[PDB]
């Protein structure tokens, strides 16, 4: 994939050119935040169970999709959802980690409107629940590290 | 595979990158789900053997075959025992980034369609997008003196959607001189012939 | 476009053959059936509105797509996915006069996918819509008139999926 | 947006932004935080403007809750209701945003057509949103007030 | 404009390679500031 | 959004197996016409 | 696929509703027409080849398409339309005893259009052979069979014009 | 196209959200930016007429491009390749005012690959021209603008190539 | 594929017509040029690579191509383009021998444009490309198999553009 | 990059970052500071480098720079030079990225074809990057010399 | 489109080079044939309703197109036809007083195998006809202008081929 190291690069070699400082400064911003990053990636894995299951309650639990008529609705599908937001979580901590936005949506945007769309999936809950993880994710990970955290959400949200 | 009849049914009348896309279906039972693999299979289908003592052909479109099945995925999964089944909705969840064009290539019209599906979907997600009608490539008429040619989807299917919102603006060459362009100049229109 | 009488022609002109008995059956069986369509065309033509409105009801209101996030979502979109409702119907209408599902193809079917797939308009919803239509049509129209006009439905439904 | 508006009329002309139109953005990023202050004060507020203006609106028009008028029943009042909140959430989009277009787009075009399908009544919608208005601005300082009057006009004029 | 008969004005990129591009692209495709060894075999036989 | 797009299709998935379905489902994979042994099975099933 | 149970069932499940008497009573119908339904199965079963043949001398054989530049000349191409013919039987089968058109939708109908017109295979000959073969069932499954029969090689006819 | 400002409004709308003090502060942070930004607008503006011939000066002129047998020899391709140097530069401007790269992707960059190709205009050496510009305008500018100025003009390079 | 003799064969079989005398002329004149063409190919395959090397020394290397941001550039798709260019030669060989360019369509042409819009590869530089190779294999395999080769690479030209 | 390849392989197995993978990449950023000036280094000496390369090369092959030789004539051998400093700047990239993966998508894939087309000799090439190695080594100080030897005996390896 | 003259002028131009001796024998060896060309331009226009009429006599007529199931069948695609050979002879006689094949390319070739593909025009009887044609003008315009006439008629040919 794409990281804000290779980025750097890539952007680099199309140009031909060798690296300047102005490029040398950008790479010196990913390596003072990795250090924090590693960090704030192993306390998300921990408390990823939790997070999750915080976040469904906030929005998609007590909602229509859990009345019968609604995609919550049995246990078949209520599994299915929880995994949807159990992606959302692994790719956003691997967004988190390496520093660049393009790892989502070559694993997850691409084509996901159409999947939701041939399911039947209703997109605007999924961006709530993905907001949902998102204020989760920002309290167990700490002030600091939460601005960082907070963008690949965003990006996942803005892509649905 | 190595088989006459899976020749000229299939890989004959196709040009190489459709027939590892419909390979990849009957022997493996998913789609090819990404750029790199369907780059590494378009590059042994390419290769020119290396000679084999072997009077079974050697490598060629045979060896696309034999890597798909000699592929731990295969053997895995299907085992030396079990034929390959189609993998689906219901078995081994299926991944999105492919799907419209995975659930196209499962059905049976999958042969009639002769354009590769999955190299120009892999791609086409890292190119900007395209100069095309924003409804379709099917919705451009064909440029000629007189006569209105569309591709029909039935007839042989070739489509390409792409995400075009209502802001996007088509680039257009100006059949005249270049500067003429009213994009570039408003009175263009109103200049000498 | 072609309807049934013409379809029975062109299949004879193609042959050079002139009319033969076979051939006046077909026709004839049309002619029976063809009252009872013009009764219904009448009836959907009237009741086009409040169809669409209750089909609109039956499936594309108080959903998600309705609500924010969802295709329907905005006045443009609404306006635009019930003007869409209503080409089905003037279309489904004119097929079952015609007793031809050709038109169908001529006009609404062909190319349809790749602009929804582009516009990112929901097939299966918009399938969805149109069974609705059906179901409305049919109370309208009554029994006999119901099985013609289902079988154009139908065709559009099998066209977008 | 007024800078999307500007940068729309310059492309038009093929011409880089005039100082003119430069210096409306200008004036408009100082405004700014005025205005988002003035969409806060209207958000506090938005639920009872919006139950407020729709007494208002059916004491005015006792027949659309009336068992022939669209409006009639609960589940009805509640979407007649929804749809004043509404054009609310758009009115406060517009005063952030300087301009009426993202209003328009996601309230006004089309808005006929819909209506008519559902039947609701054109003039009823307007005289609701003129309610919501005398409300706001009741709540509004009166130079805030009267920022806030424009985007509230231009639904009405608009359905 | 009321006298002129409408003529066409511009065309898409695909009608543009139909009726230029059989027998394809006639040039190199030079670029600025290349090192290029094309005409010096010809520029020293006209020498010679 | 995307750059590209495959599409969309109209995919239904299965709730939950019938015996009827289930049925159905074993001859197609087979593509033999309704075996003797499971049309006996089917009317009991009707009756039943 | 779906099936007549499996249909209301999940009309009634969306709504959440236990099941009517009035939606038991047609369940309680389709038991019924079980039974006659699995006769006419394997009568249909047993007779395959012969339906084939009968079907293909009503119409497709002795006819321009058999004769050298007709879309069923060759072996080959002969030997490709029998093998339709056998498949819409088969699925015609399938869907009398599913008591559901379905299945036809999702296997058969789907994407024959599209493989027809690029084969070049003529729509109206295949639906004549379709129309003949339902004739011949009728005839083998008897009366009260044929109706139920007929509904199916009907839905496949509609959809394929 | 979309700005800054729209884009946390259309998030927002998605959402059905009504706006709150994270989004404004969103709000807040672009509209100190922007301050800078139109200076740096009215900066390109008046100098845009220099810019383009300072990068031509760099890269096109002076070369074999120039010269008989390359894309820009003759007046109408030179002025047509100075025409499209004009074109980048004003859509980037646009483009940094905005805050958002979106109206580069929904105007320049679409279909620009194809354009070029068919012309046969020089892909990579158009891309060596906009980085000429960029350095121009980097200077014009001032290094706080000049930030804010290089990636618009960096993604008009990826993009093309 | 087809071949010229199997091209006469198949045009008889649509008629049903049994071989005659000027059938049989066409096939002694397919006879007569099939020497030649036997050792154009053995010529052209021996010098396969060398063929190649000029013809990319003639269009493609010493170009915006190969410099960065062109898209031979990397030695990956340096690689990529030399494997087409041999593709194109052994295709455009078999034709040759064939005597039909219908080889050409059925595996190389088909699709291949589409192919090349989604990569972004220049199609005016491949078909260049094709045309440098058809000069230097005209020299090599001399003035009688040169014309035959000829068309095999214009048809080549045409399809891609 | 090392980052990169820690989080495939995650993908891979469908499961978070590993302790031990998460320790390697705490490691790199770490590094990264050092690896920077590395490549810094290399970069501002990087015209020197080339220079004395080539001249070492042509001094061990005559042949390469001689009439037959495919560098032979002042075109030909700017090519060569040129074909010195892409390598170069392919190490540089390397060392910031921690991993040959970079240098191997843009140089030593299909490289051997490129030059077979080429007709250049793949040894000459190969003897010129270990003479690029000797003159970098010796501007770098010891350890730096290490890391860099590293991406440079890669690079003699593939070709 | 391009002439002789502005063909040898475009050449000369790319290279840059003034017009020299071995440039100014082309043009002159055009001078030359001009008067003759002109000639046979005006005697084609003369005989042109009669030349097709000679040449769908030769070809079209009397064969199984012209009979019922044959492209050339029914009146509006027999005039069709005859309007597609005016075309070619139109355009061929342009040709051929310009001296240079490229109009063929630009109005007629562009698209033609693809618009015959879809509207299923069968491309080898068009090509016959084109040959009839030149075989009939050939005798019109005499010796010297059938050798200059035969060659745009033969791309036209090949082109369609
Ligand atoms: C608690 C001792 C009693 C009780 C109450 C209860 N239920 C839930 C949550 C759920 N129950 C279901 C229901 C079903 N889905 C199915 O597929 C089936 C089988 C036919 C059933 C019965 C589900 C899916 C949930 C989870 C989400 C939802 O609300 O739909 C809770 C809350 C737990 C939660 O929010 O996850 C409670 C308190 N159920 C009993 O029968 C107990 C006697
Ligand atoms: C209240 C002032 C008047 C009124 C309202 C009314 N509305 C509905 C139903 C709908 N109204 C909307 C409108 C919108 N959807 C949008 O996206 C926007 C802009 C963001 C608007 C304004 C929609 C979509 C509906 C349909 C229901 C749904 O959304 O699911 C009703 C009910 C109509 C019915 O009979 O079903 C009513 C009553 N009625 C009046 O007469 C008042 C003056
Ligand atoms: C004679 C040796 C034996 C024989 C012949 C026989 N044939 C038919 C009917 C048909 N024969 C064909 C065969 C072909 N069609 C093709 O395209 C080809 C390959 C080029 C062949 C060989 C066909 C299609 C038919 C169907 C009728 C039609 O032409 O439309 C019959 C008639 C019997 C019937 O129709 O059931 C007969 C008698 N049968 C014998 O007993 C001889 C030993
Ligand atoms: C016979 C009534 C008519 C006819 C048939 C015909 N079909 C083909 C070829 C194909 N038919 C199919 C169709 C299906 N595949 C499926 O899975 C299903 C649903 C279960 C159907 C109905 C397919 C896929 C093919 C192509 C595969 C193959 O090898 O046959 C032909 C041959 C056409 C050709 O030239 O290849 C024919 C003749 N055509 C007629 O003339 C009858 C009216
Ligand atoms: C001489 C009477 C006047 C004059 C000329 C002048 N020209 C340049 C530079 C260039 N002029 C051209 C012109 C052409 N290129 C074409 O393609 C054509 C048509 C075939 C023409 C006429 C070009 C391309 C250049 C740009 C530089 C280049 O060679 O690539 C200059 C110097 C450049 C500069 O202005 O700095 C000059 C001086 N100058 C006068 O004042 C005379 C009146
Ligand atoms: C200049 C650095 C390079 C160059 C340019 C060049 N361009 C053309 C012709 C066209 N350029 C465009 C491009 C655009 N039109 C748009 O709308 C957009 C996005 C806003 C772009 C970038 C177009 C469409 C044309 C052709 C038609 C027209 O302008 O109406 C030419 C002329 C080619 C010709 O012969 O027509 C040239 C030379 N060429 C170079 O060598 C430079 C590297
Ligand atoms: C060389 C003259 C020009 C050139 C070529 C080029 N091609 C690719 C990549 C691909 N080429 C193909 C095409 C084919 N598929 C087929 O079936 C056939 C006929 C049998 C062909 C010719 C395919 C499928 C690919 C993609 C495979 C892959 O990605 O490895 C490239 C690389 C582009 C890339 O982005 O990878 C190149 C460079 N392009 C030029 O610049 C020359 C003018
Ligand atoms: C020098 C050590 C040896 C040498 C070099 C040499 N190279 C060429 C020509 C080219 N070399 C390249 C190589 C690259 N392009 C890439 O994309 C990469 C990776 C980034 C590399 C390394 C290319 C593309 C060319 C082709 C010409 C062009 O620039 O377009 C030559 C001349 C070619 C010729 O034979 O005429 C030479 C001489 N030759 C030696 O003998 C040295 C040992
Ligand atoms: C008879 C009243 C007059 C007459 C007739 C005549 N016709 C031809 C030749 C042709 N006639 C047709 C006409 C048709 N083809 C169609 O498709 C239709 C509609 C279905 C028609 C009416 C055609 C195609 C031909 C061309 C040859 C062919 O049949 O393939 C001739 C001979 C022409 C010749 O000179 O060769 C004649 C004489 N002529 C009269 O003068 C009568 C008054
Ligand atoms: C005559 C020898 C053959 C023949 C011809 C035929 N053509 C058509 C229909 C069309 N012909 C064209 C062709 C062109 N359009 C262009 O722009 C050009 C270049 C100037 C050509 C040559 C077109 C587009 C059409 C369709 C639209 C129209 O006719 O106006 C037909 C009729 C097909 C139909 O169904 O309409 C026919 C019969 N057919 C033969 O069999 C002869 C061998
Ligand atoms: C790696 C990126 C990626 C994504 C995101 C993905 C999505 C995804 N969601 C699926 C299903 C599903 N997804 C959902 C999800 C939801 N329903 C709701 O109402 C909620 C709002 C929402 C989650 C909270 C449901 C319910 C299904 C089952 C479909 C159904 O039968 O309704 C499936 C079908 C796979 C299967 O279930 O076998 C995919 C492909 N797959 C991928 O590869």
């Amino acid at each position: 994939m794409k990281d804000a190291i290779s980025t750097v690069i890539a952007k680099y070699d199309s140009q031909g050119k060798y690296f300047d400082n102005a490029a040398v400064d950008q790479l010196k911003a990913y390596f003072a935040t990795g250090e924090l990053r590693v960090r704030s990636a192993a306390a998300i894995s921990a408390n990823a169970q939790s997070i999750i299951k915080e976040a469904t309650a906030k929005a998609l639990l007590y909602s229509s999709l859990t009345r019968t008529g609604g995609n919550m609705y049995y246990a078949r599908r209520f599994a299915a959802c929880i995994r949807d937001m159990e992606y959302f979580l692994r790719y956003a901590t691997f967004a988190m980690v390496a520093g660049d936005t393009s790892l989502l949506d070559e694993y997850v945007l691409n084509g996901l409107k159409e999947t939701y769309t041939s399911l039947g999936v209703p997109i605007d809950a999924t961006v709530k629940g993905i907001n949902a993880l998102r204020e989760v994710v920002a309290s167990v990970v700490g002030p600091e590290a939460a601005g960082e955290a907070s963008k690949y959400f965003d990006h996942l949200a803005k892509g649905l | 595979g190595k088989s006459e009849l899976y020749r000229r049914e299939f890989y004959q009348p196709f040009i190489n990158s459709r027939v590892l896309e419909l390979a990849f279906k009957h022997f493996l039972g998913r789609a090819p789900e990404s750029r790199a693999e369907v780059q590494k299979y378009f590059s042994i289908i390419s290769s020119p053997i290396v000679r084999g003592q072997s009077s079974m052909p050697s490598g060629g479109l045979y060896a696309l075959i034999d890597a798909l099945i000699d592929s731990e995925e295969y053997t895995s999964i299907f085992g030396e025992d079990t034929v390959p089944y189609l993998r689906n909705l219901g078995v081994e969840a299926q991944p999105s980034w492919n799907w419209g064009a995975a659930y196209d290539l499962y059905n049976y019209a999958a042969p009639r369609r002769k354009v590769p599906q999955f190299i120009t979907l892999f791609a086409d997600y890292t190119q900007p997008l395209p100069n095309q009608h924003p409804y379709g490539a099917g919705n451009d008429p064909l440029e000629i003196q007189f006569g209105a040619i569309f591709k029909n989807s039935t007839i042989n299917p070739a489509e390409r959607a792409a995400p075009i919102g209502k802001d996007v603006k088509r680039i257009l060459i100006r059949n005249g001189s270049p500067t003429s362009n009213e994009r570039g100049n408003p009175t263009g229109m109103s200049e000498g012939a | 476009m072609q309807d049934a009488i013409t379809a029975v022609i062109n299949n004879y002109d193609v042959q050079g053959k002139y009319l033969d008995g076979a051939a006046l059956d077909k026709l004839k069986a049309y002619f029976t059936t063809g009252a009872v369509r013009v009764r219904a065309a009448a009836v959907i033509s009237s009741n086009a509105t409040t169809i669409i409105k209750e089909a609109a009801a039956k499936a594309l209101i108080y959903s998600d797509l309705t609500r924010p996030g969802g295709n329907m979502y905005t006045t443009r979109r609404y306006a635009a996915c019930i003007r869409d409702m209503d080409y089905f119907l003037r279309y489904a209408t004119y097929a079952m006069l015609a007793g031809d599902p050709s038109i169908l193809d001529e006009r609404v079917l062909n190319g349809l996918k790749e602009t929804y797939n582009s516009l990112g308009v929901p097939i299966a919803a918009t399938v969805g819509g149109i069974q609705a239509m059906k179901e409305v049509v049919g109370g309208l129209v009554g029994p006999d008139a119901a099985k013609e006009a289902s079988i154009y439905f139908d065709y559009l439904s099998s066209g977008l999926s | 947006s007024v800078l999307t508006k500007a940068i729309v009329n310059a492309d038009a002309e093929a011409r880089y932004l005039s100082p003119g139109e430069l210096d409306r953005i200008k004036s408009f990023v100082a405004s700014g935080e005025r205005r988002l202050r003035i969409a806060q004060t209207l958000t506090e507020a938005r639920e009872r403007i919006v139950k407020q203006a729709g007494d208002q609106l059916f004491q005015k028009r006792p027949d659309v809750v009336s068992p022939g008028g669209n409006a009639y029943g609960e589940k009805m009042t509640a979407l007649c209701l929804r749809d004043l909140d509404y054009y609310l959430r758009l009115v406060t989009y517009g005063i952030v945003a300087g301009d009426v277009t993202p209003i328009e787009e996601i309230g006004i075009i089309g808005v006929k057509e819909m209506y008519n399908s559902l039947q609701t009544p054109i003039p009823a919608v307007a005289e609701g949103v003129r309610a919501m208005k005398n409300v706001a601005t009741s709540l509004l300082s009166g130079d805030d007030a009267a920022e806030a009057g424009f985007y509230f006009d231009y639904l009405v004029g608009a359905m | 404009g009321e006298d002129v008969l409408p003529y066409e004005r511009y065309l898409t990129p695909a009608g543009l390679s139909l009726r230029k591009g059989r027998f394809g692209s006639s040039d190199v495709l030079t670029t600025p500031g290349g090192i290029t060894p094309r005409g010096d075999a010809a520029r020293m036989m006209d020498k010679i | 959004s995307i750059r590209g797009t495959s599409g969309s299709t109209v995919a239904r998935p299965r709730l939950f197996r019938t015996v009827m379905t289930e049925t159905i489902n074993g001859i197609n994979a087979e593509d033999r016409y309704p075996n003797s042994g499971e049309v006996s099975q089917l009317d009991q099933f009707f009756g039943d």
